[PDB]
């Protein structure tokens, strides 16, 4: 079984996909996402996709931050492991949604009470706009992607 | 236990102490009113067979309450695959010679099912270690029974995380990797024997046995647990055999 | 699918364009890039134990069992275990 590499978190609005390599030859992967004292869930099932989308999660604490780790199970035998009894996996990045997802009034895929919510109510006065004085969003209070792009 | 809190009289029910010659040996799990399990290594050096007992109840090793109850230990059975002197297929499983009564400071510890402890339990982050052991390294050992909650690590993760060397074997299948590596908590010596229980929608189970590391709450280092999800088949298979003539028995592993 | 143009959210949901790409804002019962996983269709033991509070037994081509420890029975919504002794293990007197 080979372990995923270059796992990577796109996430754009809170949606939020995980990303890895390679492309399985005769082998699953299963995702598990937890915060750093919670437990591990698990995610995608014994997909052969390369992505797995974790939005469900992330959004519940947007405030958290998230390590991610995929393991690689021949096909045929879901239960295989490795000299330690247990399966082959590799960790991501970790993933603080609040300070990281990308940005673009608009909705976001965070839920509350059934319902979708919306830039202001999640970022409330982190968030500011320009004008040039076109617009593009920006929470200054961010290290990375601080701004958003324009229309 | 190193950085623990006092486990509050009654909250770890199935904490045992074994004791030779009135000396404290090591911790142990209740399983069922008749076994215990603990670790192997502890009977490395046991050549009073007659002189080792089982309480329960107890809390405060300084003063006598009600509450403890007293057992002999009639056979300690481990795989035959141990070794003394070495930390692989650490477990004991032990008979008391009678019964203890179940009261609410004398309750087992669930032995989970193989498949639900690996697919479940073993992803559930926190787990209690318990004991009389020291309370620092080399430091004194407790008087009232102390608990702490540690982080379970993967293998990968844990020899990715530990520095080199040192006394430190091999972490194998029948072994995991619980606690902190910034020497603020951990299990350590007195603790060893003595149970890793998860707490899992309501119920707890036995998931390891305090079994070595490289001293306690060393920098760079974790708290290396017995796996029992690879002995439960043995355990069970056991607890239904008919008692054979021996104290110490080395039964068959697989 | 490609961006929104050509509907690439399913199961209802509705699709954002992006800087070409999209974000497909599904229903609480679908999830997945293109809200094509269905929730409700992974009720496998190594899926949250199946959703069982004790032990769980996948089954082929039908519903997963849930079962229960030795003095414990499994109750009427066929996920929760009870107690049928005075002493069930894993439980703390004095916090019940
Ligand atoms: C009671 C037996 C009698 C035979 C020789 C070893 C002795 O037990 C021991 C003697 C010295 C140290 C330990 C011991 N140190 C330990 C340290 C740790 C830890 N770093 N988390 C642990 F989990 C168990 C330990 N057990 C220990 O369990």
């Amino acid at each position: 079984t080979v372990a995923a590499y270059n796992l990577t978190w796109k996430s754009t609005n809170f949606k939020t996909i995980l990303e890895w390599e390679p492309k399985p030859v005769n082998q699953v992967y299963t995702v598990q996402i937890s915060t750093k004292s919670g437990d591990w869930k698990s995610k995608c099932f014994y997909t052969t996709d390369t992505e797995c989308d974790l939005t469900d999660e992330i959004v519940k604490d947007v405030k958290q931050t998230y390590l991610a780790r995929v393991f690689s199970y021949p096909a045929g035998n879901v239960e295989s492991t490795g000299s330690a009894g247990e399966p082959l996996y590799e960790n991501s990045p970790e993933f603080t949604p609040y300070l990281e997802t990308n940005l673009g009034d608009e909705r976001t895929l965070v839920r509350r009470n059934n319902t979708f919510l919306s830039l202001r109510d999640v970022f409330g006065k982190d968030l500011i706009y320009t004008l040039y004085y076109s617009v593009q969003a920006v929470i200054p209070s961010r290290t990375v992607n601080r701004k958003s792009t324009d229309s | 236990i190193v950085g623990g809190k006092v486990c509050p009289k009654g909250e770890c029910p199935w904490q045992v102490l074994l004791l030779v010659n009135g000396a404290q040996l090591c911790g142990g799990t209740l399983i069922n009113t008749i076994w215990v399990v603990s670790a192997a290594h502890c009977f490395d050096k046991i050549k009073n067979w007659r002189n080792l007992i089982a309480v329960l109840g107890e809390h405060d090793l300084s003063e006598h309450d009600g509450d403890e109850q007293s057992r002999r230990v009639a056979q300690v059975i481990i795989p035959s695959t141990y070794v003394p002197g070495t930390t692989n297929h650490d477990i004991a499983l032990l008979r008391l010679h009678q019964p203890v009564v179940l009261t609410d400071h004398v309750v087992p510890l669930c032995l989970p099912e193989r498949t639900f402890s690996e697919r479940t339990l073993a992803f559930v982050r926190f787990s209690l270690v318990s004991g009389w052991g020291q309370l620092l390294d080399r430091g004194a050992t407790a008087l009232e029974l102390m608990v702490l909650n540690v982080p379970r690590l993967m293998t990968q993760d844990c020899l990715q995380q530990s520095r080199k060397v040192g006394d430190s074997p091999n972490i194998t299948e029948y072994m995991f990797c619980a606690g902190y590596s910034d020497g603020s908590k951990d299990s350590c010596k007195g603790d060893s024997g003595g149970p890793h229980a998860t707490h899992y929608r309501g119920t707890w189970y036995l998931t390891g046995i305090v079994s070595w590391g490289q001293g306690c709450a060393t920098v760079g280092h974790f708290g290396v647990y017995t796996r029992v999800s690879q002995y439960i088949e043995w355990l069970q298979k056991l607890m239904r055999s008919e008692p054979r003539p021996g104290v110490l028995l080395r039964a068959p592993f697989p | 699918g490609d961006q929104c143009a050509s509907s690439p959210c399913q199961n209802g949901g509705s699709c954002k364009d992006q800087l070409q790409s999209y974000i497909c804002f599904c229903l609480p019962a679908f999830e997945g890039r293109n809200c094509e996983t269905h929730k409700d269709d992974q009720l496998i033991c190594v899926n949250e134990n199946g959703g069982c509070e004790q032990y769980c037994s996948d089954h082929t081509g039908t519903k997963r069992s849930c079962r229960c420890h030795e003095g414990y029975s499994l109750l009427a919504d066929g996920v929760s275990c009870t107690p049928t002794v005075e002493y069930p293990c894993g439980k703390i007197p004095i916090l019940e």
